[PDB]
RNA sequence: CCGAGCCUGGUGAUAGCUGGUUGUCCAAGAUAGAAUCUUAGUUCAACUUUAAAUUUGCCCACAGAACCCAAAUCCCCUUGUAAAUUUAACUGUUAGUCCAAAGAGGAACAGCUCUUUGGACACUAGGAAAAAACCUUGUAGAGAGAGUAAAAAAUUUAACA
């Protein structure tokens, strides 16, 4: 006794949840500080023209930075000593 | 199923909390208005 | 109604928080709930609600 | 069906009480916000979390600096319930070279550019 | 596994912290060949670090037998006759010197799961808790619903 | 300290008789103290593998209060084994035909649903009225207080608290009463 | 720690507990009176710098 | 973390020290120190001229062989590995208290 | 716990954020020798340096923008100046 | 020796005869032997506190399964503390 | 053991169908559709993968995008960021479930069916009772350290001159 038909959360006819105090503090928590967010977000320092073109070289040199180290693509050297240092498996003492 | 229901269609739970969050608080006087004036 | 919506003590209303979508709310809600803030749900009506 | 949300321009309007509630003078405003995520960028749509990682907050709790214009503030009014906002506060000016290391944020916002570690 | 593994309480030796300390790595005994592929690290380790290993550490004795093995092992003995073996086939110099180091650093007895981290004989100070130490008594000592 | 090392083990783990009045108490707050006083949680040593609990004793079970309609609207049901066998009875007969089942049941379910919780409660004692044998009311330690102050009645009221309670209103003198 | 002092150091918790309980009651006289007084000689705090 | 020690006690760590073994160390830290009749408090920790708690270093050893094993069924994830971190032990010599106060 | 409390006055919510009782060191020698720092110390200040470095270039950024405007500005008048002394 | 107790290394017989030998040599009254608290005397496992009291002035307590256990034990606290050999007295210095 | 015998051989018949598919460790990785005697499949596309060449790629700011009869979208220099396009080579997925929202069908029935925008699942973890799809939360270890996130339903009801 006491069910309910099919899957308890879903459909026509699901099981009933209810809201707690508990709850609605933490959201009302939420949404104060999204309204601090707001006011923060409010009275901005710079216009558009004043912030238009002032990090331009450096987003430049970054991007230019990017491709340098993408275009810097080789095999790396290889060396008589990486070749040679295998001999030394066969070391014995005379 | 359709939003639009014979019976009240069961809302998403956020949605309840923001519906239990949002109600009208009627201002009462710290004093009741018929013993005291 | 009007005069109860102009002096609820709750700061906090259905309106300012959907059309801020303060938390993301505008997830569950429709657009028509922009209009329709809280008294509609469907085809009912809650006047109780503001 | 669920799309962007564009926000109204009146909402970033704010009000005297408002001004003399939360101490931000509009006169000489702040120039670095301190950002620090809250909630998931899960369960929420891709643009809201490509534009977190963007901005570099991928990370939860970690304070990350941002400027104060509109090209940046469209960003985290994109991802405002996802993020606490702050502005930099300091009394010692900007760090000068010799005290870049003793360098120290505090919860309140304040950036100490001298850190001694020994109380009054 | 701990329940499958044994364990112990955390102790160290004789008491070895409170006096002089001492190495309580007795003695090592390592087993490296001439020939060999797997024994050249042994063998440039014993050229060349072993004497240092012995300048640094007095306390200790080492042997080295200098025979035929497919595989070079390294034995260390404790004070307490604890018998700790490990195969160095086929290491670096730098492994086999990290290997030796912890070793001598290492206590004569097993690596098992420890109870607890730590171990003190005069855990109490104030005297440990007991029913009756925070209530107090009663006039002529009497019990509940007790006339005389 | 400075004490040996299997006598103070003994101390340490020793059992305690706690004794409780149920005189016109809630079985539900005595329950909840006797559950946390058999568990031994009230011992900073508890550990469940360690049987720390104690002895706890409860008199005048028969003259317990509850606070609402329980006594009619609370249902006590167990089922026989047996078609039919389903049975509710309400407290007010449950209490008529044994005054410590109430406690006992309320105990038995604030418990753990461990094998421990048949112990605790053979540890357990209860007594419907004032009265109880010699043995297991000479070897006890403590009473511990009431979890509810009982009200007082006007046969309790002295007349001093009548005369400093102030009276309210004046009423007319032309009327019955 | 705390549990440790608990059972082993039992005069050194009752000492904590009753630091805790005048902290109560200092923090219950700023309920009554937040600003306008002597701050609690207890909840003064230290700052470090 | 935190531990409550005495004189001629044992403490384990899950990490490397970097000194030697039978090397003494100074340990700064306190959150109190208490006798049988009073206790040290701290605002959070005690000055560095009041106390002086000691400790010598005797044993670096490596742990148990702790096993990690993640296994989802019915997909074919299996993945086994075997962990050993570093302790070292120490052993708390004295405790001494000055009268600064 | 107390993390409110903590914030209210200034101080971090997790006592392990920083301060003295994180931020010093946890042993030294008994011959009063100066320790060797800890990793976790070292990657803080590396951080915090990067923090300030950052800080004082988008400050630097963000105010010669500020100068190059004004003086965009201040050239504009100066031509307008020009345009009707032609 | 730090980990042994004393009794543990000195066996002994009869202390609370060798305490009244001891009390009398230092010239105090014979002390009496008082339970303090008890729990549990009719079931099997009783516990007892017993106090010793010279001059109505206590030295040493101690519990044990039966008083004359209890007793015993209260006479071998009172000479660990009056040799000064308390688990809680100054550990050996270096 | 005859809808047409048994044996051998072709024959290792063929099977878009079912089952099965052997040591360890790491990383990236579920994704629009068209055609098909085609819908239990395959080919192309899309997504995904590897190595290389190059530079723009993502969010986007004013302006800009129809007469007929809404939420948003496209484009977009800035800005914050670091990805993107192309070249060489295959594979696999191409039988999809729930929630919210705009709708169509049905009974304004379905844990129903069908498109679109988004999230989750098909990957670990905490809660809601156990629970796939709901709420918090992601990048991986040891701790006998700590601060937090979502997280527990409230209601009692009718006198009348
Ligand atoms: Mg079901
Ligand atoms: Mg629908
Ligand atoms: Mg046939
Ligand atoms: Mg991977
Ligand atoms: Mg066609
Ligand atoms: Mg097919
Ligand atoms: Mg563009
Ligand atoms: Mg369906
Ligand atoms: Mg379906
Ligand atoms: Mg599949
Ligand atoms: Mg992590
Ligand atoms: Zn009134």
């Amino acid at each position: 006794r006491g069910r309910i038909p099919g899957r308890q959360w879903i459909g026509k006819h699901r099981r009933p949840r209810f809201v707690s105090l508990r709850a609605k503090q933490n959201m009302i928590r939420r949404l104060e500080i999204e309204a601090e967010n707001h006011y923060w977000l409010s009275m901005p320092y710079m216009t558009r023209e004043q912030e238009r073109g002032h990090a331009a070289v450096r987003r430049r040199e970054a991007f230019e930075a990017i491709k340098a180290a993408a275009t810097s693509k080789f095999p790396p050297h290889r060396f008589i000593a990486d070749q040679l240092d295998h001999l030394n498996v066969t070391k014995k003492w005379s | 199923s359709k939003a639009v229901t014979r019976h009240r269609r069961v809302m998403h739970f956020q949605r309840q909390k923001l519906m239990a969050v949002t109600e009208y608080i009627p201002p009462k006087p710290a004093i009741h208005p018929s013993c005291l004036p | 109604q009007e005069e109860r919506e102009r002096n609820n003590q709750n700061p906090w209303t259905f309106e300012r928080i959907a059309t801020a979508n303060m938390l993301g709310i505008r997830k569950v809600l429709s657009p028509y709930d922009l209009t329709h803030k809280g008294k509609y749900w469907g085809k009912f009506y809650m006047p109780k609600r503001v | 069906k669920f799309t962007r949300s564009r926000i109204p321009e009146k909402v970033f309007q704010a009000s005297p009480e408002d001004h003399e509630k939360y101490g931000g003078d509009p006169q000489n405003p702040h120039k670095l916000h301190i950002v620090t995520r809250i909630k998931s960028t899960r369960r929420r749509p891709y643009w809201e979390k490509d534009i977190i990682k963007m901005l570099g907050l991928e990370k939860a709790h970690t304070p990350q600096v941002h400027k104060n214009i509109p090209s940046v503030n469209a960003k985290l009014k994109v991802v405002k319930h996802l993020i606490r906002i702050k502005p930099l506060k300091l009394p010692q000016g900007l760090p000068a070279e010799e005290n870049m290391s003793n360098t120290c944020l505090k919860s309140t916002g304040e950036l100490v550019v001298q850190w001694h570690l020994k109380p009054v | 596994t701990a329940r499958g593994t044994p364990s112990r309480f955390l102790a160290s030796v004789l008491h070895n912290g409170l006096g002089r300390y001492v190495q309580q790595l007795q003695r090592l005994s390592f087993s490296v060949s001439r020939d060999g592929a797997s024994s050249r690290g042994a063998r440039e380790f014993v050229e060349r670090e072993v004497i240092d290993f012995a300048r640094r550490n007095p306390g200790v004795v080492i042997y080295v037998n200098s025979r035929p093995c497919c595989v070079p092992r390294v034995v260390a003995e404790y004070l307490n006759g604890a018998v700790r073996e490990e195969s160095i086939h086929c290491k670096s110099v730098e492994e086999i010197s990290t290997l030796v180091q912890k070793l001598a650093d290492q206590s004569g007895l097993d690596v098992i799961r420890i109870r607890k981290p730590f171990h003190t004989d005069n855990p109490s100070i104030q005297g440990q808790w007991h029913p009756f130490t925070n209530k107090p008594t009663t006039f002529r000592g009497l019990r509940p619903r007790e006339v005389q | 300290s400075s004490f040996s090392r299997a006598p103070q083990q003994w101390a340490t783990f020793a059992r305690i008789w706690y004794l409780l009045d149920g005189k016109m108490q809630p079985p539900g707050k005595l329950a909840a103290m006797a559950s946390i006083r058999l568990q031994g949680l009230h011992k900073p040593v508890y550990h469940a593998l360690s049987d720390c609990g104690d002895h706890v004793v409860i008199m005048n079970t028969r003259h317990i209060a509850f606070s609402g309609n329980k006594w009619e609207q609370k249902v006590y049901s167990s089922h026989t084994g047996y078609p039919g066998g389903f049975r509710q009875v309400t407290a007010a007969q449950l209490h008529l035909r044994d005054p410590v089942a109430i406690v006992k049941l309320a105990i038995y379910g604030m418990l753990p649903k461990n094998l421990h919780r048949r112990t605790m409660m053979e540890r357990l004692h209860l007594f419907p009225d004032e009265y109880i044998p010699e043995d297991i009311l000479k070897n006890l330690v403590e009473e511990l207080p009431q979890p509810r102050k009982i009200p007082k009645r006007l046969d309790e009221y002295t007349q001093e608290e009548i005369d400093a309670f102030p009276r309210l209103w004046t009423p007319p003198e032309d009327y019955r009463l | 720690v705390l549990a440790d002092l608990a059972i082993y150091e039992p005069k050194t918790f009752k000492s904590l507990a009753a630091l805790a309980s005048r902290r109560r009651h200092e923090g219950f006289a700023a309920a009554l009176g937040d600003g306008k007084e002597p701050e609690g000689i207890f909840s003064r705090v230290v700052q470090y710098h | 973390r935190q531990w409550k020690v005495t004189s001629e006690d044992l403490i384990l760590i899950g990490n490397e020290l970097d000194l030697a073994c039978g090397e003494r160390i100074r340990l700064e830290k306190v959150l109190l120190v208490g006798a049988d009749n009073f206790t040290l408090l701290g605002k959070p920790l005690l000055g560095k001229d009041l106390v002086r708690v000691e400790a010598t270093v005797i044993e670096k050893t490596e742990s148990w062989p702790r096993i990690i094993m993640r296994f989802r069924k019915r997909k074919n994830f299996k993945k086994k590995r075997i962990v050993t971190t570093p302790q070292t032990v120490l052993r708390i010599n004295s405790i001494e208290i000055a009268p600064c106060l | 716990a107390g993390g409110q409390w903590r914030l209210q006055q200034g101080l971090a919510a997790n006592p392990s954020g920083y301060g003295p009782l994180t931020e010093l060191p946890d042993w030294s020698y008994a011959d009063g020798r100066p320790a060797p720092p800890m990793k976790g110390q070292l990657r803080r200040k590396a951080e915090r340096e990067t923090f300030a470095r950052r800080v004082v270039l988008l400050s630097q950024e963000m105010d010669a923008g500020l100068q190059a405007w004004q003086l965009r500005q201040q050239k504009l008048q100066e031509e307008q100046r020009k345009q009707e002394n032609a | 020796m730090t980990g042994k107790e004393l009794f543990e290394m000195w066996k002994i017989i009869n202390p609370m005869g060798l305490l009244v030998e001891e009390l009398k040599k230092r010239n105090v009254s014979a002390p009496e032997s008082r339970l303090t608290r008890q729990s549990g005397g009719t079931t099997a496992l009783p516990l007892y506190f017993v106090g010793l009291y010279c001059d109505k002035k206590l030295i040493a307590e101690g519990p044990g399964e039966t008083v004359l256990v209890a007793e015993e034990e209260a006479a071998r606290v009172a000479l660990r503390k009056l040799y000064g050999f308390t688990e809680n007295r100054r550990p050996w210095n270096y």
